[PDB]
């Protein structure tokens, strides 16, 4: 797997 | 609880006397100060078994280098001995070590862990009691102390120790080793932990237990 | 992962005698090798003429002491100010722990106090509610410490009569409130110098028919 | 160890007392038999309190069925009411090994084996407990259905004793009960350390044991 | 699979006046099952005595081993071994398989030849020294045993009175351990007799 | 390799062995002998993991067997009972244990006395009356500890041991297809034919 | 759910649905019950005024409860079927249980309770 | 079931003649020892208590409000609410520590160890314990986390029992707490070296000082100190 | 990398642009910084989902408060994204600074860290995934700071972060929130990369 | 709840059910009885966990017993399988599932034809001319594919059967102490009271 | 955290003096700065265990080598320290610092990180448990800087490593090495926390 | 924990 | 186990 | 555990 600075 | 300190003249070493099997106090006054060498003192805190081993073959191992030498044994050997064996082991064997002593070179303080990492300092603690022992060190501790202030403060670390760590208790152990001295070794020099009278006595009727047989056993040649 | 459990050590010991029963408990609370308190007391008066401590987890200790105060408050006003015999009381308790027998409370649970024919009776529980009456009981960290000289020294086990061959056993009998506190009193002593979570000070709640009285007994405090 | 067995003279139930907890021997002086009615009789063999707890409640409900049918409840019914409720029970961890054993003009003497697993047996002989092997093998070796009372008695006491000795979780007293047409009789707590060496002088048997 | 509780069983050690005792129970179990009521703890090498509580096959293997070093030590030193020079060599040996360890709980007794000086000690299974003026406990029951001991020991007891303590003391402790009784033995040892007893306790 | 018993009368050894080798949910044999003569006067039973019992069994007899020869003497029971438990006891601590429990049964031709020894797979030896490996214990022990007299005959001895085996029969759950029976006397081994 | 007591007390101390519903009863066609020595015998009025009729499949008056109890009745015919089922599983509830058929006192008084309760039970008559 | 993610570090407190003493250093720290200072975990209910918190910084916000809400409560329909019937440590206590057992009973805790310190309506000193487990413990001193291992000994040494409060002036007390605060900051890798300090005194009321920091620290030494063992520069 | 400064004249919010699965990088141009009100915008860092939905509910809540209520404070953004982190923080991995400009209160910032917990900061900076830095150069930040210096001031910070950094890249995009109004700034690696 | 076998004849259905009931390393009963009878031409047998066996067995019971009394009619064997079948179907997604397998051995009056049905503990029905559950179809299956003949007599399917179950005694490993054999036919269900 | 910094008469080593056992400080005053040749120290990170038992192994290489060899370079001294890394990266956990002062190549720095390999740098700053940062504050260092300007480098850079780290803490201690020789430098806190 | 024949 | 200041 | 910038 999932998207994640 | 084991503490190290640092005095003008030398470095004292402290301990208490209590040895356990999980929550059970096995001895109530076993001796946790070893003699490496005459004026090289050890307080072990961990593993009870590997403490006395690690203990005694550095002893037996600088002793035989001291004859080799003709020359008083050092503290760096003792303790470069130590962590290079304790290291060797990558911990399994279960000593933390608080070395002190006096030799040509002057008085040494040194700590070891049982993974082999070693630490200098003017003042030391070690085991169970040893966050209850450093808060009493850093309260007190002062350069320049004197031999006698030393001894307070080691033991009254140990006492903090006693009464506040379950792990430690029973009696307080002091080893001095000054410079051109024979280090003096104050086997329970503190006992403020002795067991009040029994109310009672449990001294029974001679015959009170029932015995199915006698024998003499015959111990001679 | 949260335990919801912890163990807060203390030992506790009930003994019955003939017209009087006491609950002894040491002060000490802990957690791991840290003395939270020297002076907790454990063992309480929980009204018509109980006293109760809950040893283990202090938590549920705690709790449970405060339901059945709380059960003995609503036993008054549901029954006319009926007075709660020991019985009566030891079932309550059963229901209290069964009522958590998949989310149990860790505790040991003893009740001290006088039956209806005015002899005394101690009550001991496992964590679930199983109960048993019994003329003595130590629970807690130093239980195996007690138990076998309380065998040896209340019940007379494995003694027999001097010159009977041991075919006679020593006889049982009912001993004072004096001879049973010096028993309790060394069964402390004895279970601080061996147990390390054992020690600091001896509160004992004795219960006879003219109440509750309370003594109090230093220990080690290594 | 607990065993009831049926017999020309009714019922024999025999069990010990211990409870233990681990390798701790808790207890020596646990009443491993309730009595819920003067013609009923349950053994409890596992959790302490999940037996103890259950049983008692099983005596209410016998008691309840009685008040509303003006008769006493049968074995078989006493003896599903427990099975019924511990399989609803079933996954969540109950341990009991039980025996429902009562006398009934319509059913006789019965003997119900029932476990948290909730199997229900009707059988003429049951041993229930860690001990419960070392009971059968005295049970079975000297059963007969035409015992004397006196003989059936003593072989009940004789088969706990046996099950004592060499099993560690079991001990302490042996606890007897004859149940017949006129109810249940109890026939005493046996302490096994005065028991153990009476029965070895008499019977010449424990001839492992030193003495 | 706990070494040290499968065959189960106790040993209590105590110092008198001018003398110490000796004791073990006789069980050897499988866990529940009770195997054999003649299985004695304690041996005896000279007028030193060992006890050993644990795995049963070890405490077989020790005895073995020590009648071994202690028969080699007497054909050398031209004398019988001492109770202080015994206990190094019970902790010499057992530190010596330290990583692979006896799953064993060693206890000394005896009366030094010399001095007089009654010498007792215990040993953890990685040989960890217990030297005690008092008592010694070994085995499942040590909880039990440090209970009955620490309450009804008293110094300087007689012979005959060290006897009923010790006996007292084991007996009691037995009773509240499952895996530990099945019968009994004490020894009662003076500078120069040494008697046996065995005691009658419950079968169960 | 489950049931193995052993009874020590007045002047023999009875060893009962069952019969049954099983691998899965298949009776391979009805017929299988678990025991091997160690000396014209020692016999021992063994019980196990599959392999490791008979390899073990071979093995000790070759050594005892090598001992004969060597000597021109018959060890006693004592003795092969006590080189037997060191064979076990060096085997808990190797690479791969063998997981073998053994009876040993011997006449001491000597003290004209007959000798029973227990060994299990850690090397726990014990002399008894009687004994037993695995769960056949946990019903014999019970039985005999009851039924057992010391000055007991040969034919006693086979009678307590059918007690034994129909106990064992009603009550176990495997089938073991019955027990060869032997008796160890001052006259040496023989197998009771028909039991 | 529809809560309304329909079934209450009046000034005069009567539940006027409860006596009303016994009108209901009073309508229906007659039914007989006589017990004799060894036997029990059902008598059920059947009105004559519905030829055409097919005795094959239509409703029996008398219903087995069990193999050895049967229920007549006098009243609204669509209202016995719910007394019956009810009964028909309380009877097999009953074997399953405690072992044993129900005593026929035991099935009257299940019946004559599931009756009450519909004398004081919100949004039923 | 949750795991703590910002948590604060020991609370220390002692009873004195006249009063408790509490304080808490003013620092969050993450998981791998970073830092976030800027917390107060020092809470004052009313003029007569002070509620010291440490673990998680979410869970113990939460607590302050519940605090808060609590004093907002008992104002409600209440003439004597700044009177007899003012907010009492026993009554706050008791509340938290109802709420600390039965979130733990619903295996959802709030991760904190707090200290109730306050003076009675009748002056008797306040101070007792309570943790996520609802665990709850009365003494002359009490210390949470790092604290009770080293906090605790040094305190105890001022009031070891109960006979020893008398005779133990705020002055000795405030010395001891503001000295066990400085070993907590050489020897806690957690700690700050701002900290809160709070005195309720039953003559003076409550006195809550703020951005203390530890003075008087020992480093001078670390000079003479060289290698491991051998190293002579 | 993320981060908002209070200055004379507001506030200003500042980002990378870089969203990452594994090592691969789903967006370049990520727009990180969300407006939940005229004059309330927010920071989020963690999951993108998890973080989306948060702020979508938020703007739902200040949307409906400004409907019943007026204009919300920037306390009362920062109180109700807490109030959905804390309550749901088993199921959430949200790390949010909310930035708010009010004619009253001027520039605010409030940082929801992975705890659920509230903290009004003059500045908050985090980087590498929700890991806050309390000192960052706290001698480069002074208070009332001017728009020019506040821009160059977190050009800077997020340069330095991007540098040692690979979860965080791309563009830097800054908001500036004051009583004149919203102001979008784009910094293009070629600017900042030379720092 | 080990063996139970299945085998429909010309004009009867034969079911073979093992008696003993074993618990650890116990015999508790040898006599049990692994069938209830759900209508007069109707009977089921089962094996499986403890308890779930008897109690999934009785409830079936008591519904036909309740159809038969609502609808004065006896169902259809096809009709009480295929209402078994539903109900174990429903069993395997329940939070608790029934772990038993059945065999339906029916005569059915409007056909004239005896019916064996096997169902597992999944709701797995099949129609077969000879069944079984557990290790016993590991022996008896091929054992049928053999001697079994479609237009056989009672007699002929009963020897049939001892063949089967002297297979089962010399091969199995657990003692299963013999079967309860129950024949069902026009005339109902009766037990052979020697086997 | 540790750093080393090449300037125009040398190199400057700088740590601090911090060791920690979960979160207790097992050392305050922790010299964290080692001698392995006159002119050739190294910094230490990772497990103080591993660090000194590869620095006295190192040192022992290298009086070694003096005593056949002559001095040895820097380069030699990192080639020691990598050799028993790499070989050794399995049960090692050290990350060092290699700084070293020849009169030919003046001041040189080589980091040896947790894999093992070898770098040649300016500077090298590791902090958090042995993390090399890139970038740090590439623009805050110049070449041939005056030994003032590198002391007041470190000094902060060190200084913002402790204030927002829990890891490092205590005094500052720095090696000048230099051919007018060896300087040892100590900061307190109450210098180092005011910047 | 809790008591257990 | 062993014995363990 | 054991020591450890
Ligand atoms: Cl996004
Ligand atoms: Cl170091
Ligand atoms: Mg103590
Ligand atoms: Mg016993």
């Amino acid at each position: 797997x999932f998207l994640f600075x | 609880t084991i503490v190290g300190v640092k005095f003008n003249n030398g470095v004292v070493i402290a301990a208490d006397t209590r040895s356990t099997q999980g929550p059970i106090v096995a001895d109530k006054n076993c001796a946790k100060l070893h003699r490496i060498s005459p004026k090289i003192w050890c307080a072990g805190a961990g593993t009870a078994a590997d403490t006395e081993a690690v203990t005694q073959l550095i002893g037996s191992n600088i002793e035989l280098h001291s004859l080799y030498t003709s020359r008083e044994p050092r503290v760096v050997s003792a303790l470069q001995m130590l962590k290079q064996h304790l290291f060797k082991y990558q911990g399994h064997i279960g000593a933390y070590l608080i070395v002190a002593g006096v030799d040509p070179t002057g008085s040494h303080l040194f700590s070891i862990h049982a993974h082999g990492s070693t630490d200098v300092g003017y003042y030391l603690s070690l085991g169970s009691g040893s966050l209850a022992a450093m808060a009493v060190l850093e309260s007190h501790w002062k350069q320049d102390l004197t031999k006698e202030e030393a001894i307070k403060l080691a033991s009254d670390a140990i006492q903090a120790g006693i009464w506040n760590d379950l792990g430690s208790g029973s009696n307080v152990d002091v080893c001095v080793m000054e410079i051109g001295k024979d280090a003096e070794y104050l086997r329970n020099y503190l006992t403020p932990n002795v067991r009040e009278e029994k109310q009672k006595s449990y001294k029974f009727p001679r015959g009170t237990t029932a015995v199915l047989k006698e024998s003499i056993v015959n111990i001679c040649d | 992962q949260f335990n919801p459990y912890g163990d807060n050590g203390g030992t506790i010991l009930g003994i019955a005698g003939e017209d009087f029963a006491v609950l002894a408990g040491d002060t000490r609370n802990i957690t791991d090798y840290s003395i939270n308190s020297r002076y907790e007391p454990k063992v309480f008066d929980c009204g018509d003429n109980i006293v109760m401590s809950a040893n283990g987890f202090a938590a549920d200790g705690d709790a449970l002491v405060k339901r059945f105060k709380n059960s003995v408050k609503w036993y008054h006003f549901d029954h006319n100010d009926k007075k709660l015999s020991i019985n009566s009381a030891a079932r309550n308790i059963q229901h209290l722990l069964y009522g958590k027998r998949f989310f149990p409370y860790y505790v040991h649970t003893i009740i001290a106090g006088l039956d209806e024919d005015g002899k005394g009776a101690v009550y001991s529980f496992d964590p679930v509610g199983s109960y048993e009456r019994e003329q003595c009981r130590a629970g807690g960290a130093a239980a195996s410490l007690i138990m076998p000289f309380l065998d040896n020294q209340v019940n007379f086990k494995n003694q027999y009569e001097p010159g009977t061959n041991g075919k006679v056993k020593k006889p049982l009998k009912y001993l004072s409130v004096e001879e049973v506190i010096k028993l309790v009193r060394d069964s402390f002593t004895s279970a601080t110098e061996r147990h390390i979570q054992v020690g600091d000070g001896l509160e004992i709640l004795i219960v006879t028919k003219d109440g509750v009285r309370k003594e109090f007994y230093e220990l080690k405090r290594d | 160890t607990t065993l009831a067995f049926r017999f020309q003279g009714g019922i024999i139930v025999a069990v010990d007392s211990r409870a233990t907890a681990g390798n701790w021997v808790a207890s020596q002086t646990v009443k491993k038999v309730i009595e819920i009615n003067p013609f009923l009789l349950g053994t409890m063999a596992g959790g302490a309190a999940d037996c103890q707890f259950w049983e008692t409640w099983l005596g209410s409900q016998c008691r309840l069925h009685e008040l509303r049918e003006k008769e006493r409840i049968s074995v078989a019914a006493a003896s599903k009411i427990l099975s019924n409720l511990v399989y609803q029970y079933k996954g969540a961890g109950l341990s009991m090994g039980t025996m429902i054993c009562g006398y009934t003009r319509k059913e006789g003497p019965t003997i119900y084996y029932v476990d948290s697993d909730g199997t229900r047996l009707k059988g003429d002989i049951f041993c229930v407990g860690s001990g419960q092997t070392f009971a059968y093998g005295v049970l079975d070796s000297n059963y007969k259905w035409d015992l004397s009372v006196e003989d059936a008695l003593y072989l009940g006491k004789r088969s706990i004793l046996a099950a004592a000795h060499r099993d560690a979780y079991s001990g302490g007293s042996v606890n007897l009960y004859h149940v017949t047409e006129d109810g249940w009789i109890y026939h005493g707590n046996h302490d096994v350390g005065e028991l153990f060496w009476k029965v070895k002088e008499e019977e010449g048997s424990f001839n492992n044991v030193i003495g | 699979s706990d070494p040290s509780s499968i065959n189960g069983g106790i040993v209590v050690a105590m110092t008198g006046k001018d003398c110490v005792a000796i004791a073990c129970d006789l069980r050897l179990g499988s866990q529940s099952l009770g195997v054999s009521n003649k299985f004695e703890k304690i041996f005896h090498y000279g007028h030193v005595f060992l006890g050993i509580t644990g795995l049963a096959t070890d405490v077989t293997t020790l005895n073995e081993m020590f009648r071994y070093k202690t028969n080699l030590y007497k054909l050398k030193e031209e004398r019988a071994i001492e109770p202080e020079t015994f206990t190094q060599l019970v902790s010499s040996s057992l530190y010596e398989r330290r990583f692979g360890p006896y799953f064993v709980g060693p206890v000394v007794a005896g009366i030094n030849s010399k001095s007089g000086k009654p010498f007792i000690a215990g040993f953890d299974l990685i040989g960890c020294i217990d030297e005690a003026k008092d008592f010694i406990v070994s085995g499942t029951a040590s909880d039990q045993l440090f209970g009955m001991c620490e309450s009804l020991y008293e110094p300087n007891l007689e012979p005959e009175d060290l006897f009923e303590t010790i006996s007292q003391a084991l007996l009691n402790a037995a009773d509240r351990d499952a895996l530990s009784g099945w019968g009994a033995v004490v020894y009662i040892i003076k500078k120069d007799e040494v008697v046996k007893r065995y005691l009658k306790m419950r079968q169960d | 390799m489950d049931i193995i018993l052993g009874i020590r009368v007045q002047d023999s050894v009875i060893l009962a062995s069952s019969k049954a080798v099983t691998r899965g949910i298949s009776v391979l044999k009805d017929s299988d002998d678990k025991t091997r003569q160690l000396s014209p006067h020692t016999l021992m039973s063994f019980a196990g993991e599959a392999g490791d019992t008979v390899q073990f069994a071979e093995y000790i007899q070759a050594n005892i067997q090598l001992y004969s020869i060597r000597e021109d003497y018959e060890l006693s029971p004592q003795a092969v009972s006590s080189f037997v438990r060191q064979e076990l006891a060096k085997s808990i601590r190797s690479r791969r244990p063998y997981q073998v429990n053994v009876l040993i049964g011997g006449y001491d031709k000597k003290k004209n006395k007959p000798e029973l020894y227990q060994i299990d797979y850690l090397g726990t030896k014990v002399e008894l009356p009687y004994g037993a490996h695995g769960y056949s214990g946990f019903y014999t022990f019970s039985l005999l500890d009851h039924h057992y007299r010391p000055d007991m005959t040969t034919e006693e001895g086979l009678d307590l041991l059918k007690l034994c085996v129909q106990e064992l029969e009603k009550r176990m759950p495997m089938d073991f297809k019955g027990v060869i029976v032997k008796i160890v006397d001052k006259d040496g081994i023989r197998q009771v034919d028909d039991f | 759910g529809y809560d309304r007591a329909l079934s209450i007390f009046s000034p005069d101390g009567h539940i006027f649905q409860v006596e009303y519903a016994l009108e209901a009863v009073k309508r229906g066609t007659c039914a007989v019950g006589v017990k004799g020595k060894n036997c029990v015998v059902l008598g059920c009025e059947r009105r004559s005024t519905l030829k055409l009729q097919d005795t094959r499949i239509t409703p029996s008056k008398v219903s087995k409860i069990d193999s050895h109890v049967v229920l007549s009745f006098s009243g609204l015919n669509a209202d016995s079927r719910i007394l019956i089922e009810k009964a028909r599983v309380e009877a097999q509830s009953h074997r399953l249980t405690l072992e044993d058929p129900v005593t026929v006192e035991y099935l009257t008084r299940y019946v004559a309770g599931v009756q009450q309760r519909y004398t004081q039970s919100g949004g039923v008559r | 079931t949750q795991q703590p993610i910002v948590t604060g570090t020991s609370v220390i407190s002692m009873k004195y003649d006249n009063g408790v003493i509490i304080a808490a250093d003013n620092l969050g720290s993450y998981g791998s020892l970073l830092r976030f200072n800027g917390v107060e975990r020092l809470i004052p209910v009313g003029d007569n208590t002070v509620v010291g918190i440490s673990g998680d910084i979410s869970d113990m916000q939460h607590i302050e409000r519940l605090l808060k809400d609590l004093v907002t409560e008992n104002a409600y329909d209440n003439p004597l609410a700044d009177a007899e019937e003012a907010l009492e440590p026993s009554y706050i206590f008791e509340y938290l520590a109802t709420v600390m057992y039965q979130r733990r009973s619903k295996m959802n805790p709030l991760w904190n160890a707090i200290i109730v310190a306050g003076v009675q309506s009748n002056g008797d000193q306040f101070l007792r314990y309570v943790n996520l487990l609802g665990v709850t413990y009365s003494s002359p001193t009490l210390a949470t986390g790092f604290g009770a291992h080293m906090a605790n000994p040094l305190l105890r040494k001022v009031v070891d029992r109960e006979s020893d409060i008398p005779k133990t002036t705020v002055q000795v007390a405030e010395e001891a707490i503001v000295n066990a605060m400085r070993v907590l900051y050489y020897r806690d890798a957690r700690s700050s070296r701002n900290f809160s300090l709070a005195i309720i005194d039953k003559n003076t009321g409550l006195t809550f000082k703020k951005n203390l920091q530890v003075e008087n620290m020992k480093w001078d030494f670390a000079k003479d100190i060289k290698g491991y063992g051998t190293q002579k520069i | 990398s993320i981060m908002a400064v209070t200055f004379k004249d507001g506030v200003i919010l500042g980002a990378d642009s870089r969203t990452t699965t594994g090592a691969y990088i789903a967006n370049r141009v990520t727009d990180k910084l969300t407006r939940v009100h005229d004059k309330i915008w927010c920071c989020r860092s963690g999951s993108a989902a998890d973080t989306q939905a948060i702020a979508d509910i938020v703007q739902y809540h200040l949307e409906l408060y400004t409907s019943q209520y007026g204009t919300p404070s920037t306390e009362t953004a920062a109180s109700v994204f807490k109030e959905l982190c804390y309550e749901n923080k088993d199921n959430l991995t949200a790390g949010i600074i909310v930035a708010g400009y009010d004619d009253k209160n001027k520039g605010e910032v409030y940082t929801i860290p992975l705890g659920g917990s509230v903290h009004k900061l003059p500045y908050a900076i985090a980087v590498s995934g929700s890991t806050f830095i309390y000192g960052y150069c706290d001698k480069n930040f002074r208070e009332n700071m001017s728009k020019e210096e506040t821009v160059d001031f977190i050009k800077h910070s997020l340069s330095q972060a991007i540098k040692w950094d690979g979860s965080s890249g791309g563009v830097i995009r800054m908001v500036v929130l004051t009583a004149a109004g919203v102001e979008r700034l784009i910094f293009y690696p070629d600017e900042y990369e030379q720092l």
